[PDB]
């Protein structure tokens, strides 16, 4: 008793039977999703009360943005930093 | 509790004898019964390679 | 078993919000208390931040609702302002 | 022979389990060549023939004779 | 609604009654009294308790050794008390929390005995035919407790 | 010649030293043993997974022993323990049943009472 | 890996906790260069953290040679006797540092595999389970189908 | 072919029968969402995915809080069969400064100022 060709892609294929544990699970996300539904159905502002009630925080994250992107820049170079390499000979006399 | 160390270990790994009486039931159930005892799963201390299994008598 | 506990509104997972992890782990002999343990650290850090989003929304929506509600007002005031001769 | 008991508060449960001893009346007074080697040996222990075959100095030399000891 | 004694007429497991509360009560009353006096007169030898450290869940017992896979920020030597304790158990009676055990029941101590990296662990990615191979190791902090001491209250 | 490595023996050793316990060329040779080296380092990381999976279901097959042994079905236990807010894992539940039968038995009573 | 190295069980030295803490770490020795830059972090470590360690752990004799052999180095030897040998070739102060406190903490057990988290000398308290608990007895102790 | 779904608006009209499955009053309605993600993005269309970054649900099981007005509900319309949303509920007011660092999220959804 064989299925011609390679599994679960050709005309013919395994038969495949739903088990009550996989009709449960998708009951289970059926029922999710309708309450999903519900509390998607009550908005809090409509939408000409919402026109433009963060305009200004989105404007300050993305003049933060462009701050960030226009404010890279090599970084300082110290002296210090040149000359502390000299100590790779110091020694105990 | 308080045994020696060697007659604890044989206690505990001890291998019993059970009896099961096999008129009218199932050859199936039957067969669940005595592979449980047989491999051990029955014990607490279990383990597949403590070879801890015991004896079933089936009449 | 988490369903049970999401019914008695705990944690689904014990190992979630609860006294099992959110208390400290331990203490000094004397009754010192321990240095605050790096999960509830980070969870504390967390929950702030979800805390100070939620204020964050909740005024902004608040402060766009009442800005329209000036802006409807605004709006038939001068309509009825006009109303002058 | 368990007794479960929440204390008055109800944060605690306290078992109450004693050591339950043997009834006397429940017990008795004390009474007072290789390949048949193999066989006689799996019938005695109750195993195959194949655990009593010898081993491969590869196998022996393999084994660990100084294993960790816990305990 | 009598129903004629069939196979299928009543469950198959044994029906089970409700306990009167009072009685129930009172019941519960003698237990935790019994245990309590117990406690005091201190019939008990052995104290084992299951401990909630780290994030799992020691079986302990006074002298035993623990080891937890991190370090703890303690001196070697220092003591300490295990706060969450899931249980306490004696010989003869057994003391569970819901889910932990009161500080004034039970008080679990440790010391910080060692302090320690584990042996090298091997992390081998590889994946066949795409010259993927990779090769780590790490070593855990860790450190070893030494559970010194269980003791119990009569606050029942 | 210029430049000629004179570290082979030790690179070649790093591997053998991994492969010394193997069956075989595959103990000896470097072609064979640095293969199998690599099988074995993969096998040991991929086996930290099914450490933890099997020593959970050591632990569910210990605590159905244990529970079976006075009646109690493993999901009832599980369950009944959960509903009483008792929160001992499988770790401890299997350890107490091997080495705590009368709390296990107190546990299993508990877990019953609670089923009725 | 495991089955490639040796392992033990965890283990303290002399029940190290059960009276008072013993640190079994009882020697330090720090082969130094005075001339090198393989030696420069650990001439930094005597010159600065040295004196500091050595009054924070008593019990530990730290000698300092200043005169190494193919390599700086650090050998921790402890009570049991186990000698540890770390190279603090090229180390930067706070590595050896590190390096220094995680030997004076550590035991001298090997470090190598650990069979089991926990060890216990007294795993049971209500005994041992063996196929007898649980099992209830019967009057005179008939075993099943006998005939007296 | 397959392309994005449109969702009846009839579908997002609850009915009384609703109302009193579910507990949320039609009038005043609730701020905030709290949304989790549930479901894998894999095998779902770039466009679902692309949502689920927008509204930072790339973590499962990680609540998050949105607005509830129309444009993050139509988001949240887009994506709603990945993920789980109930309505955040504040008991005692949403947290002062002196206490938003005792804030605790129940599973119930209620951010209660003691913990
Ligand atoms: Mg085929």
């Amino acid at each position: 008793g064989r299925i011609p060709g390679r599994q679960w892609i050709g005309k013919h294929r395994r038969p495949r039977f739903v088990s009550l544990r996989a009709k449960q699970n998708m009951i289970r996300r059926l029922e999710i999703e309708a309450e999903n539904h519900y509390w998607l159905s009550m908005p809090y502002m409509t939408r000409e009360q919402e026109r433009g009630h963060a305009a200004v925080r989105r404007r300050e994250a993305f003049e933060a943005i462009k701050a960030a992107a226009t404010s890279k820049f090599p970084p300082h170079r110290f002296i210090a930093d040149q000359l502390d390499h000299l100590n790779v000979t110091k020694k105990w006399s | 509790s308080s045994f020696s160390r060697a007659p604890q270990q044989w206690a505990t790994f001890a291998r019993i004898w059970y009896l099961l009486d096999g008129k009218m039931q199932p050859p199936g159930k039957l067969a669940a019964m005595a592979s449980i005892r047989l491999q051990g799963l029955h014990k607490p201390v279990y383990h597949a390679l403590s070879d801890c299994g015991d004896h079933v008598v089936i009449m | 078993g988490g369903q049970w506990r999401l019914q008695q509104g705990l944690a689904a997972n014990p190992s979630g919000y609860g006294p099992l992890t959110e208390l400290p782990d331990w203490s000094y002999a004397d009754g010192r208390p321990a240095p605050p343990m790096k999960g509830q650290l980070r969870r504390k850090a967390e929950r702030e931040t979800f805390a100070r989003r939620v204020v964050l929304l909740s005024q902004e929506m608040d402060a766009g609702l009442q800005a329209w509600q000036l802006r409807q007002q605004k709006l038939q005031e001068e309509q009825r302002k006009q109303e002058n001769a | 022979n368990v007794e479960l008991a929440l204390t008055s508060d109800g944060r605690t449960i306290v078992c109450y389990h004693p050591s339950v001893d043997i009834p006397y009346e429940h017990t008795k007074p004390i009474p007072r060549e290789e390949g048949p080697m193999i066989e006689q040996l799996s019938k005695m222990f109750f195993t195959t023939k194949h655990r009593w075959y010898p081993h491969g100095r590869y196998h022996r030399c393999r084994k660990n004779l100084n294993p960790p000891k816990d305990r | 609604g009598y129903v004629p004694k069939t196979s299928l007429s009543s469950p198959p497991w044994p029906e089970v009654v409700l306990p009167d509360p009072v009685e129930e009560t009172r019941h519960h009353a003698e237990v935790v009294k019994k245990v309590n006096e117990m406690i005091v007169t201190g019939q008990y030898g052995r104290l084992f308790a299951v401990v909630h450290f780290a994030s799992r869940q020691w079986k302990v017992t006074s002298e035993d050794l623990i080891l937890i896979g991190n370090e703890l920020d303690l001196a070697c030597g220092e003591r300490i008390r295990l706060e969450k304790v899931l249980l306490v158990g004696a010989d003869n009676f057994t003391l569970l929390g819901k889910p932990l055990l009161g500080k004034d029941l039970v008080r679990v101590e440790a010391t910080v005995i060692e302090k320690t990296e584990s042996w090298p662990r091997i992390i081998m990615r590889f994946r066949k035919r795409k010259n993927f191979k990779k090769k780590r190791i790490v070593t855990t902090p860790q450190t070893v407790l030494r559970i010194n001491s269980i003791e119990i209250a009569p606050c029942l | 010649l210029r430049n000629r490595v004179t570290d082979r023996y030790f690179r070649i050793q790093e591997v053998l030293k991994h492969a010394r316990h193997f069956r075989g060329r595959k103990n000896r040779c470097y072609r064979l043993a640095v293969r199998t080296v690599i099988r074995a380092f993969v096998k040991c990381t991929k086996a930290r997974y099914l450490k933890k999976k099997n020593m959970r279901t050591l632990w569910i097959n210990r605590i159905t022993a244990a529970s079976q042994e006075h009646g109690l079905k493993y999901p009832a236990l599980i369950g009944n323990l959960v509903k009483c807010q008792v929160e001992l894992n499988r770790k401890v539940l299997a350890d107490l049943a091997i080495y705590e039968p009368k709390t296990f038995k107190s546990l299993a009573a508990l877990a019953s009472r609670r089923r009725h | 890996t495991a089955r490639g190295t040796p392992s033990r069980f965890l283990a303290s030295v002399l029940h190290n906790g059960l009276g008072r803490y013993v640190q079994q770490l009882q020697r330090l020795s720090f082969s130094v260069s005075r001339d090198g830059a393989s030696s420069r972090g650990a001439r930094e470590f005597v010159e600065r953290e040295v004196i500091d360690f050595a009054r924070r752990n008593p019990g530990v004799v730290i000698y300092v040679n200043s005169r190494p052999c193919c390599v700086p180095r650090v050998v921790a030897e402890y009570l049991n006797g186990a000698v540890r040998e770390e190279s603090i070739h090229c180390k930067s102060v706070e590595e050896i540092s590190t390096l220094v406190q995680k030997l004076a903490d550590q035991s001298g057990l090997d470090v190598i595999r650990i069979r089991k988290p926990f060890h216990t000398d007294n795993p049971s308290i209500q005994g041992q389970w063996h196929p007898f608990t649980n099992k209830p007895t019967t009057f005179r102790g008939l075993r099943p189908r006998e005939v007296q | 072919k397959f392309t994005r779904s449109r969702i009846p608006e009839k579908v997002f009209q609850a009915s009384p029968e609703d109302h009193e499955k579910y507990g949320g009053d039609p009038q005043n309605p609730h701020k905030l969402h709290i949304v989790t993600r549930i479901k894998s993005t894999r095998r779902r269309p770039y466009w679902e995915k692309d949502i689920i970054k927008m509204l930072g649900l790339e973590k499962a099981h990680t609540p998050q809080v949105h607005k509830n007005i129309p444009s993050v509900n139509a988001k949240l319309k887009v994506v709603k069969h990945l993920i789980r949303i109930k309505p955040l509920k504040l008991p005692q007011g949403l947290p002062a400064e002196e206490n938003m660092s005792n804030t605790c999220l129940k599973s119930t959804g209620e951010l209660v100022v003691q913990w």
